[PDB]
RNA sequence: CCGGUGAAAUUGAACUGGCCGUGAAGAUGCGGCCUACCCGUGGCAGGACGAAAAGACCCCGUGGAGCUUUACUGCAGCCU
RNA sequence: GGCGGUAGGGGAGCGUUCCCGAUGCCGAUGAAGGCCGACCCGCGAGGGCGGCUGGAGGUAAGGGAAGUGCGAAUGCCGGC
RNA sequence: CUGUUGGGAAGCAGCGCCAGAGAGGGUGAAAGCCCCGUAGGCGAAAGGUGGGGGGAUAGGUGAGGGUACCCGAGUACCCCGUGGUUCGUGGAGCCAUGGGGGAAUCUGGGCGGACCACCGCCUAAGGCUAAGUACUCCGGGUGACCGAUAGCGCACCAGUACCGUGAGGGAAAGGUGAAAAGAACCCCGGGAGGGGAGUGAAAUAGAGCCUGAAACCGUGGGCUUACAAGCAGUCACGGCCCCGCAAGGGGUUGUGGCGUGCCUAUUGAAGCAUGAGCCGGCGACUCACGGUCGUGGGCGAGCUUAAGCCGUUGAGGCGG
RNA sequence: GGGGAACCUGGGGAACUGAAACAUCUCAGUACCCAGAGGAGAGGAAAGAGAAAUCGACUCCCUGAGUAGCGGCGAGCGAA
């Protein structure tokens, strides 16, 4: 809610939220289901009657024959012929409006504040590049591998320090999909994204 | 696809503004070797109907 | 997202055979025959459901007119003077008393020629 | 809220139509069953019984068109004060369209209903019933001219 | 008849009698009555309205197609 | 108090294929599938249980997308 | 690395390690650390490319006044048919022109929807010009795409076999096992095919060799049938054989009660109205755009973007 | 000089179908035939647009816009 927690450079401090702390899952459900459509490439097909190779000509006569009626062979009723509705390709994607999202992305935010599950951090023993040099971080910091994490920052050596971590997913300053947010079971993120973050809302 | 309005209806008809459609009334160009007098005036004002104005209605609908 | 038949189409077919179990020749092998005569069956013994009383209350009746008949009086005299005495017992079944034990129903007859003669 | 249990609300799943069962919907699909259903009914609106339809009216709305069509006079659109009142000033055309009116629409002429804050609207028509309504208020300059 | 090789159309399924009635009213299949051991084989064709090519017949379709014409419109061609 | 029911309307559910759920879990101490059963849940479409076979994938609770549920069309392929 | 089931371990347990590499595939089953590889990095003597940089060259570079020279020809313009533009002769322009009449060089010539006057745009009848745009035989990456009746017709010696003179039509068919280690040898027998032994974890994996349903055929066993009239079942009782603990249950049926198959069209069936020999699989209301109603959510005198632009590559933000 | 899966320019060019018949109209300058241009093709530097004493070669996506308009003003067609 509004209070929020922070590993200075220099100790322990916390920070006052500037954040809407109410709740309504029905937009966040309708908003991973958008997230996950538009990344749906369309590429499913089938081929209708027209998309087969076999010719258009009548199989054999109706009239004095036998058997029933019959035309060319790319019917469906045969075999092999054509699809019927079969699902040729198509996009899966819309427009949410901005406002749903917007407001879809303070609601995930205070949702892991209004269960502590948040941190702010600005000091790190691994400003540079190595797992190594991030998990005793994580060690001297609170994480011990029980539960998930997403990890946002700008800066793009501790993604690496962390890229080939199972339980920390990387995430850069700005995509902040409520997928993954609401997928990890923690949430990390920096000042360098707490200007843009404020600069959609704050 | 992206409907087609029906420029036969537009200049026949007009939409009203609560929903209402209404047309010109029939028998006024043809019929008049001197008929009632009293026709001549309920025929040149609109009139409204009831159930096929919505017949009408989908007919246009972007205006 | 292809969805072919598979499973479906033939644990149905098993069912109406699983029914089907007993049947004449190919009634109870070829599927779309065995479909049919389970659907008289349900009806053949819905209908008898209803009928199997309709059966028993037209025997009951008889070996009790067996009885009466007995003693030497019929049915429709028989009744009247056990409803005469009001007794909404008689279950027409349990009217069986003639080889249940005879003087338990033979002194039911004689608690009849009284209210009427 | 973790990942899965954030379902939808209620009164909102699709569970469309399947008319292809066997006590479900029925054996002819739904809104089907006489004949000359498997194409169309040709359209339903404007047409269908071979009659004269319902075109029997009378279209004298007139200026039907020529044929280069349109022209360009400006549009007038009006606007009802009562809603001006939400600011005051120097309310010209534009920021009215920033407001949320005219739309370019353009030449905005005022009029309507309602106090009127004594605030000098410049625009370029206004309803004379309601510029003595207005002249009880403060100064309304013209447009420029034509 | 014996040895050897070995198809077909048809077929919802069958444990497939007769008669007198009923029944959209031509019943092996409904009611009553009569007859009849189970199963074959040789043959005859009264029934199963039998198999239909979607009857060789009649009608319908705001179907098709050929042909005719002082039906309609156009075209070639011909005159001009 | 009402609950026969065709065209038709509304509501509710079962099953299949795939995706999030997953770098998750069940699986060699045997998965999916196929033979059974007089066991159990459900009025249901269905879900669990014991036995046999098979031998490597299968995926809960809540959401999502469908090439989605067969008894016939003188339907099509194949087999008989 | 080791140990333990297992024919086989990547499984299970313990102790560790890498991480810019935990994406994948293979190895007897489920491997981040066995194998190729992914993260990241280096790279061609030769050909090509060039779209970024550089040199050179092609080409190009002033004004005022006067002159009375030149400015794209059967062309412009008008008419008779005509097409294109949304223009079906409509008030019918403009552009191109098959036929006919036939100009002028800026004192010129077209246009702004008949025509005229003014006002404004343009300077035709010579040609050229990258980029931004469409497509996918080809290569790569990707998939809420299929998985041998599906996916193109072909996963396989397929545009083959087969049909037709001919254009042209055009299929069916994958699966032993990880390894052929594929049955030496013996026996019946003409061989084929089998019995045994043996390999194999398994031959109940035997070379149309993963799974093996259904129709269909046969052998063995329990019940029944040669005084009986039948949509072939239902109900009741007894009877025979079997399972089981009282009691109960399974399978069969002798007798008695009743009993006019299914779908479709039909007012109407049992029907002498359509259809199906049977079985097993393929097979039938989806999609795009616009719109009416309903509903769920967002904002609320406001609501909202489209193409497109920055960025990891299943992240979004701007864009009014 | 010929080939090249589709894409591109030009020369020709239908009818079924719709109008619930059908001739103007639509399908449509689509499918098909021909010739040719290449990695693209075509167009392309105003005798332009269109109303402001304004924009400035050409192509391409969005909107304008199913607007204006075209129509046996019927189906329906469809700009700048
Ligand atoms: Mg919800
Ligand atoms: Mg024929
Ligand atoms: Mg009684
Ligand atoms: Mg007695
Ligand atoms: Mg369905
Ligand atoms: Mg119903
Ligand atoms: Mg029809
Ligand atoms: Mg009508
Ligand atoms: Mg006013
Ligand atoms: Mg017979
Ligand atoms: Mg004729
Ligand atoms: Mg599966
Ligand atoms: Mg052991
Ligand atoms: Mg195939
Ligand atoms: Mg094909
Ligand atoms: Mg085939
Ligand atoms: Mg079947």
């Amino acid at each position: 809610m509004y209070q929020i927690p922070v590993l200075s450079p220099s100790g322990r401090r916390e920070l006052a939220a500037d954040l809407p702390a109410e709740i309504n899952p029905h937009l966040l459900w309708e908003v991973v289901r958008w997230q996950l459509a538009k990344r749906r490439r369309g590429t499913a097909s089938t081929k209708t009657r027209g998309e087969v190779a076999y010719s258009g000509r009548k199989i054999w006569p109706q009239k004095h024959t036998g058997r029933a009626r019959h035309g060319d062979i790319g019917a469906p009723i045969f075999v092999g012929g054509g699809v019927v509705f079969g699902p040729k390709p198509r996009d899966y994607s819309y427009t949410l409006p901005k406002k749903v999202r917007k407001k879809g992305l303070a609601m995930a935010v205070a949702d892991r504040a209004r269960e502590g599950k948040l941190l702010l951090v600005e000091a790190f023993a691994g400003v540079n590049g190595k797992t190594k040099e991030f998990l005793a971080w994580a060690k001297e910091a609170g994480l011990d591998g029980s539960e998930s994490v997403l990890l946002v920052t700008g800066n793009e050596l501790v993604r690496r320090a962390a890229r080939n971590l199972p339980w920390v997913v990387t995430l850069a300053p700005e995509g902040l999909n409520v997928y993954d947010i609401v997928r990890t079971e923690r949430l990390v993120m920096d000042l360098d994204a707490w200007e843009v973050f404020q600069n959609r809302i704050g | 696809p992206k409907m087609k309005t029906h420029k036969g209806a537009k200049k026949r008809v007009k939409i009203t503004a609560s929903g209402k459609v209404v047309a010109m009334k029939t028998g006024k160009r043809h019929l008049n070797w001197q008929k009632s007098g009293k026709e001549i005036r309920q025929k040149g004002r609109k009139f409204v109907l009831a159930k096929p104005e919505a017949e009408r209605i989908k007919l246009l609908l972007p205006y | 997202p292809r969805a072919k038949t598979g499973v479906v189409r033939r644990r149905k077919h098993k069912k109406i055979l699983k029914l089907a179990k007993g049947y004449w020749g190919l009634r109870s092998k070829s599927f779309r025959k065995a479909r049919e005569t389970l659907f008289a069956a349900g009806n053949y013994a819905y209908a008898h459901r209803k009928r199997r009383k309709r059966d028993f209350r037209r025997l009951w009746i008889v070996r009790i007119n067996a009885a009466c008949r007995q003693h030497g009086l019929n049915y429709s005299t028989f009744i009247h003077g056990l409803k005469k005495a009001g007794i909404e017992v008689d279950r027409k079944n349990l009217a069986d008393l003639a080889v249940r034990e005879p003087q338990v129903f033979a002194e039911l007859v004689e608690r009849a020629k009284a209210a009427q003669g | 809220d973790l990942r899965p249990n954030p379902g939808a609300n209620k009164r909102r799943k699709r569970v469309g139509r399947g008319p292809g069962s066997g006590h479900g919907k029925t054996a002819t699909r739904g809104h089907k069953g006489q004949k000359s259903r498997s194409g169309g009914l040709k359209d339903p609106r404007r047409f269908e019984g071979g009659r004269s339809t319902t075109l029997m009216r009378l279209p004298k709305r007139g200026m039907q068109g020529q044929v280069p069509g349109e022209i360009k006079r400006p549009r007038y659109q009006g606007v009802n004060l009562k809603d001006l009142a939400r600011f005051e000033g120097e309310v010209t055309p534009e920021l009215l369209v920033r407001a949320g009116l005219l739309k370019k629409g353009y030449r905005l002429k005022i009029l309507g209903e309602g106090e009127a804050k004594p605030l000098k609207v410049v625009a370029h028509a206004f309803s004379k019933s309601a510029l003595e309504k207005l002249k009880a208020a403060g100064g309304e300059p013209v447009l420029l001219e034509a």
